[PDB]
C-alpha cells in the first residue's frame, strides 16, 4: 500500500499539470506562494511527517551588470550571502554558491572567491566593455513555511507555526543523514487539496532563465513523502 | 588442495559487463524508455533486500552528468516488460548523490526503501525522466551499481541456485 | 485536510531575525553589555536543557574571525538587566569552534552545562570579553544561534504557551 | 601456531621461486592466469578466508606514442580510463591514474587531468618531435579470480564462482576498514599445491618495466592470509 | 602541591629519540639486519597489546618515500639476537599507509595482529625487504612510532617497573 | 568554587606579569624552558588533569633568505617539514604550514604546495632580486613536557616521565572533542608555584616578531585548566 | 576586630593600588565602572551595610 517517494518541482508522479510555481515579491515584504502541489485524481491520499521525511531546497536569484572598459573582477550584490555550509573556497562546495554567464561570449564564468561578509564576489575573467552578463547567486535572509488549501483557495491550517529560515537551510549541509533538515509537523491530504510552500524574503528568486548552464532549472525543491498508492 | 563448502545464499552484486542486463541510449523527456533492463537468469533466485545500497552514475556524451531535477526510478515488472505500481523501490532523484564518494562514503551510500526479490523469470527496470531542452544519456559512459559486497558497510545481493533447496519453489 | 493536534511543548530554535531578541555592537576590553540580549515574550515559557547546543559565530566589522582569546558567557538574569551568579551557563572561548563544522559536527558541537528556564518576563545575556588592542565586534555580521532542531543529533530549545498549561505557574516559581 | 601475514606478488615469506608471474592475452580474451603462489616446502598449511582478509591489487598497462613538431599535450588511449576512486584532481588520488616518462628527458611527467570519459589523457609537458614515451595508465574492463592446483597443472576446484571486476576494484578507496574489500570463498592448501590469480581483459597489463620512476615493480599484489607456522 | 599516584601500568609510545633504541642505514635486498632496533631497559617490562597501532615512515636519503613493494616485518628476539618464527607480529608492506594521515585517521592506523610482550632483556627487530635496483633508507629522516598515546583512538605501550610488582617475574616467565 | 578556563601564553586571567615565554637553544640540544606560568597572589590553587584538559600549542620557526636575480619560486629549509595533519593542498589546513612576507613590499605572500618529503616549500610569488624576505614554516622532531618548581627555581617532581613529540602533536587534528589530545598527569599547585612547559627540539622557535600578518603573536599554547576561583 | 573605617577614591588604608578609576563614555550610553576597590591580602574581609553607612561622592 503505502510508499516513500520524492517529488520535485517539476512532473514527477504527478505530471506537471498539478504542479504549479511562482514567483515572490519585493516592494511589499509578503507571505507568497512560490510553489505548490495539488493531489491528483489518481491517488488516494497523500501524507507527510517531520523527523521521517528528508528535503532539499535549492534557491537562487538574477542579477545583472553592465560591462565597462574599466577591469572590474568584482560586483557588488543586492543580496546577502555567505558560502555554502561556510568555506572561502570555491570547488569545495557541495555547490557553487554563485555562477555567471555572458551573453556575448556564450560560456560558462569561474569564480575564485568573496568577501562573505558584504554583498560581494569575484569574477576570475575580465568582462569586456558593452558585454552583457547574468548572475544567479545564493540567495539568503527569508523564510519558508507551509499550508493546506482546500480545493477554493481556502486555508484550513497550518502545518508548523514558526517559520524556519532558508539562511540556516543553506547553512546546514544538507543530503548527510544525521545532519539531514527534517521539519515539524504532521499533515496529510486528499484529492485536489493543494499544499503550498511559501517564501517570505525580499529577494527576487527564480526558477527558469533558459540561459542557464547547470541544467535548465536554477532552483529546485526535492522533498520526501509518503503516498497510499 | 581444500575449498569450504560456502553456503548457497552467495552474496553479490549487478553491474553493466554482465549477460542478464542491457542497456540503450536515451534522449529526453522518455519516460517509458528503460534505460536499462535487468532480468532473472534460468534456475536462480535473486534477493535484493530493503537496506540495499543503490547506485546510478549516468553520464552525458561528452563526459558530463545530468540536469540533477532529472529522475531515477527502479522498478519491477512482470513479466513481458509489464510494469507494477507493488514493489516498486527508489524513486529519486538524478541529483544529490556527490557521485565522487557516493560508493566510498556510507553517508552518500543511499539505500532503497522496501524489500524486492527476482523469481527466475522476472524483469526490473530503470525509468529514468529527464526535463526538455537537456542533454541525452550515453551508454557508454553510463552504469548502474547495487549491493555492497567486499565491505563491512551496505548490503548485498543475495542469490541462489534453484535447483538446489527444495523450498525455494514456496519462496519463489 | 487533516493537521495533528501537535503538543504544546514545541521543538524551537533561536537566532537573530526574531522579535523577542537584539544585539548591539561591541568595542574592546568590554564585558559589562550584553552583545546580544534574550526576553520572555509574553504569556510563553521557554525551557533549555543542560545538553543544548550552543553557537556564537561572531565577526570582525571587515569580516574576520576575532582573536580566539576572546570569552563569551552566556548568564541568566534577574529582571531589570540584574544578572546572577548562579544559573550560569556556557562560560566558553571565542576560540576552538571551527565555525565551519561547528553545528554542522556533533563533535564540535559545544552544548550548555547545565540546564536553563526562562519565565514569561526574564532575561538571558550574552557578554563578551575581547581583549585590548584588538578589533570590535560588528553586529551585521555576528550571529548566535542555540538548539538544534532538524536533525537526530543535539537537542532543541523547548516552549510552551502560559496559558495552556495549568502547572505553567508551578514550573515558572520552580525556575 | 597461527599467524596473519601478507602475501606480495615477490619474494616476503616465500622467496620469489615459489612465485610466478606472467602476462595476459589481449587477441584471445582468455582467463588467464597472471600470477601464482605455491607453497613452499617449510610450511605446514595456508589458509585463506572471505571477509577475513584483507586485499590489494592495482595492475597498470603500457602504451607509447611517437613525439612530434604538433603540441600534442594529449593522448587517446586503448583502454577505458577513469579516476582513482573518482575525482576529476590529480595529486588528490590514493595514487596516480597515470604516470608518463620520457626516454630522451630522463625525468617524470606529470599529469594535470583527463576527460575519464572516453579513452583520454592529458599531459603537462610539451614532448619534441621524435622523442619517445612510454605511459602506464590506469586498467579497467576486466575480470579477476583465483584457482588452485594439486602439485600437476590439474584443477580440483574454484574459491568462488562469480567473478569481481577490476573496475569496481579500483573503484572502491582501498585500505580502508569498513570500506575494505574482502572477497567470498575459503580455501586451503598444503605443500606444493598453488593458488592462482587469474585475469581476463583485453589490455595488456605489466609486471616490469626498468624506466618506471615510482618504484620498480610497476602494478602489485598485497593479500592477507593465515599460516599455520 | 599535589599530584596523584598514577599506577604501575604507565601508557607510553616509542619513537627514535630514547636510549633503548637504535637504528642504522639500510641499502637494498637486505633482510638481515635491523634497520631499527629496540630492547628492554633494566629492571622493567613493556607490554604491547594485540591492537597496538604501528607507524613506520621510512625514507630515501633525498627525501622521498621508496616502493611500496619493499616490506616491513616487526619481530621479536630472544637474546643475542635470535629471531623466532612464533610471537612475530606486523608483516606489511611499506606502500598503502598514506602517511599524511597515517597515525591521524584510526582507519590509517594499522595495528598489530597478536599480543606481544618484552622481558627486562629482550629484543625487537624491524627487518626491511627492498627490491634490487632501488634507493636505500636514511636514517637521518627515517622514523618508527608504535602505540597511540594522547588520542581516544588506538592502544598505548605498557610500562612497569619490574621491581614494583611481585608477580612482575611470573608475568615475564608467562611472556 | 571551581571552575574550568583557559590560559594563554600571554596575560589571560594571570596578567602578563607571572607569565614568561623564552627561546630554546640550538647547538647544544637541551631541555630548555619556553614557557612557564606562575600561580599569583589571588588564587587558592591550581590543578591540571590528563584527559580531561584539553590542549593547543601551534609553534613556528623563522628563516629569511636574499633575493636574485633567478626566478627562485622554492625555498630549502633547515627543519624537518609535513603538512598540517597531512594534505598536499594549501587552505584546506586548519591553518597554514607556512607563511611569508616580503620587507620590501608589506604584502602577505601565498603559498602553492611543497614536496613535505624533504625540507622543501614553493612560492607562488616572484620575489625581486635584492628584496628581503622572511618565512616561518611549521616546525618539526621535538619533544614537550612539564615540571614543576616551588617558587626558587627548584624542582620537585615532572608530570609525566615520558615527553610527546610536537610532530605527532602537528599530526593530529587539533580542536576535536574524541579526536582531541589530552596528555597524561595529576599536577597541582598553589601561590607563587611555577609550572614550566619545556622544549628539547634544534630548531629555534620564535614568539614575536613584529612583522606577522596573521596575528601579532607568531605561536601560540592554549591550555585548559581547573581552577579553586 | 571590628572598625568603622571611611574609603576614599585615592590610597587611604588600601595604598592606591588596589583602587582604579576610570572615566565614563558619552556617545554609548553604558553601564560604565567609574571606580572599583579590591580587598587586599591583609584584610580578612570587608562589609558594607545600608541604613548603616554614610556616604558622598562629588
Amino acid at each position: 500500500q503505502t510508499q516513500e517517494y520524492t517529488i520535485n518541482h517539476t512532473g514527477g508522479v504527478l505530471g506537471d499539470s498539478y504542479v504549479t510555481t511562482a514567483s515572490n515579491q519585493t516592494s511589499p515584504q509578503r507571505e507568497t506562494a512560490v510553489l505548490s502541489f495539488e493531489c491528483p485524481r489518481k491517488f488516494e491520499e497523500i501524507n507527510y511527517v517531520g523527523q521521517r521525511d528528508a528535503t532539499r531546497f535549492v534557491p537562487r536569484t538574477t542579477e545583472s551588470i553592465t560591462g565597462s572598459a574599466n577591469d572590474d573582477t568584482v560586483v557588488d550584490l543586492t543580496a546577502n550571502i555567505q558560502p555554502v555550509a561556510g568555506e572561502e573556497v570555491i570547488a569545495e562546495q557541495d555547490y557553487p554558491v554563485a555562477v555567471a554567464y555572458n551573453v556575448t561570449q556564450g560560456v560558462e564564468v569561474d569564480v575564485v572567491d568573496a568577501d562573505y561578509a558584504a554583498d560581494t564576489v569575484t569574477l576570475g575573467t575580465n568582462p569586456a566593455d558593452g558585454d552583457e552578463v547574468k548572475v544567479w547567486p545564493i540567495m539568503s535572509d527569508g523564510d519558508v513555511q507551509f499550508r493546506l488549501i482546500n480545493q477554493f483557495g481556502q486555508e484550513e491550517g497550518r502545518v508548523y507555526p514558526w517559520s524556519t529560515p532558508l539562511y540556516r537551510w543553506h547553512d546546514f549541509p544538507q543530503l548527510k543523514r544525521g545532519r539531514e533538515i527534517n521539519l515539524h509537523g504532521s499533515a496529510s491530504w486528499s484529492e485536489n487539496e493543494t499544499l503550498e510552500i511559501l517564501l517570505d524574503a525580499p529577494q527576487a528568486l527564480t526558477w527558469e532563465d533558459s540561459d542557464y548552464p547547470r541544467g535548465q532549472y536554477v532552483t529546485t525543491l526535492e522533498q520526501d513523502v509518503e503516498i497510499t498508492l | 588442495p581444500e575449498i569450504g563448502n560456502n553456503g548457497a545464499e552467495k552474496q553479490i552484486s549487478l553491474h553493466k559487463g554482465q549477460p542478464f542486463i542491457d542497456t540503450q541510449d536515451v534522449g529526453a523527456a522518455d519516460p517509458n524508455t528503460p534505460a536499462v533492463t535487468i532480468e532473472g537468469p534460468s534456475d536462480y533466485v535473486i534477493a535484493i533486500d530493503a537496506g540495499t545500497p543503490v547506485a546510478p552514475e549516468f553520464r552525458d556524451a561528452n563526459g558530463d552528468k545530468l540536469d540533477p531535477s532529472t529522475r531515477v526510478t527502479i522498478q519491477k515488472c512482470d513479466k513481458q516488460g509489464n510494469p507494477l505500481g507493488d514493489g516498486i523501490v527508489f524513486s529519486d532523484t538524478l541529483g544529490r548523490f556527490e557521485y565522487s564518494k557516493m560508493r566510498s562514503d556510507p553517508d552518500y551510500m543511499r539505500k532503497t526503501t522496501t524489500s524486492l526479490m527476482i523469481d527466475e523469470r522476472e524483469i526490473v527496470k530503470i525509468f529514468v525522466e529527464v526535463p526538455p531542452n537537456a542533454n541525452g544519456m550515453d551508454a557508454d559512459n553510463s552504469r548502474i551499481t547495487i549491493g555492497d559486497d567486499t565491505s563491512d558497510y551496505g548490503k548485498a545481493v543475495g542469490i541462489v541456485e534453484h535447483g538446489d533447496l527444495s523450498p525455494a519453489e514456496s519462496k519463489a
